[PDB]
């Protein structure tokens, strides 16, 4: 009864987080909710193996102690967790060593891999997602008045190649080679506050590959202001090393 | 103007 990475057991809704749609429950089984010990959801993450969650480094600035954090796996509701959700304390924190906005959480016990809790697949090292590739972002963040608050949402957004995103009228030189951009130039659909650390995934042949980690933006869903994501492929070698050595 | 998308957001003057 094993489950390959990147293959949801409930097919994602098409949906051609501000804007977008509410996901089918359990169609994004690698999505994590990151919480404090007695606190509510404040960031997302992506399960990448039974003991390891990838998130954004800035999600860890409230506390340098692993005991401050817990991960919720298999969830659909933001607050009223379903009976079968897995809640697991974090045992170790590893921040990316060149100060980029990406981090690994080691879980205190391995997640049980089920039809609702399945890791995402990592990309090949240094792969560059092509301009206009349609990808999906997911999370429980702010919706800015759009429907779906309190439920896991998704949005389908095209990647905008860095050379375009860095133009003066858009993000004006801010985006690094270890980041990527996604969104509609018209605005209206975006990751937002509370989505940080969660996944940006792109479908490839028969499975979803994790290509981005939700990081920052100039606001959310503004015209001419696409969201910025850490480019996961530039960190695969580092991630593999951390898992091998710890 | 940059804001990281945590709760609460971490924001910068640019």
């Amino acid at each position: 009864p094993s489950f390959d990475c990147g293959k949801p057991q409930v097919e994602p809704k098409k949906c051609p987080v501000v804007g977008g749609c509410v996901a089918h429950p359990h169609s994004w089984p690698w999505q994590v909710s990151l919480r404090t010990r007695f606190g509510m959801h404040f960031c997302g993450g992506t399960l990448i193996s039974p003991e390891w969650v990838l998130t954004a480094a800035h999600c860890l600035e409230k506390s340098p102690r692993p005991s401050s954090y817990k991960v919720i796996l298999g969830a659909h509701q933001e607050v009223n967790l379903e009976p079968h959700v897995q809640e697991i304390e974090v045992s170790r924190l590893f921040l990316e060593p060149t100060r980029k906005d990406i981090a690994l959480l080691k879980l205190s016990s391995p997640a049980v891999i089920t039809d609702k809790v399945i890791p995402a697949c990592l990309p090949s090292p240094n792969y560059v997602v092509a301009d206009r590739t349609e990808c999906f972002i997911t999370g429980w963040g702010e919706t800015q008045g759009t429907f779906g608050a309190g439920l896991l949402k998704e949005a389908q957004l095209p990647v905008i190649e860095n050379k375009v995103c860095n133009r003066y009228e858009f993000l004006n030189g801010r985006v690094q080679s270890t980041e990527l951009c996604a969104g509609h130039l018209a605005g209206g659909t975006d990751s937002c506050q509370g989505d940080s650390g969660g996944p940006l995934v792109c479908f490839e042949k028969d499975k979803y590959i994790l290509q981005g980690v939700t990081s920052w933006g100039l606001g959310c869903a503004r015209p001419n202001k696409p969201g910025v994501y850490v480019r996961v492929s530039r960190f695969v070698t580092w991630i593999e090393g951390v898992m091998r050595n710890n | 103007g940059r804001c990281y998308k945590s709760i609460p957001p971490i924001c910068f003057p640019d």
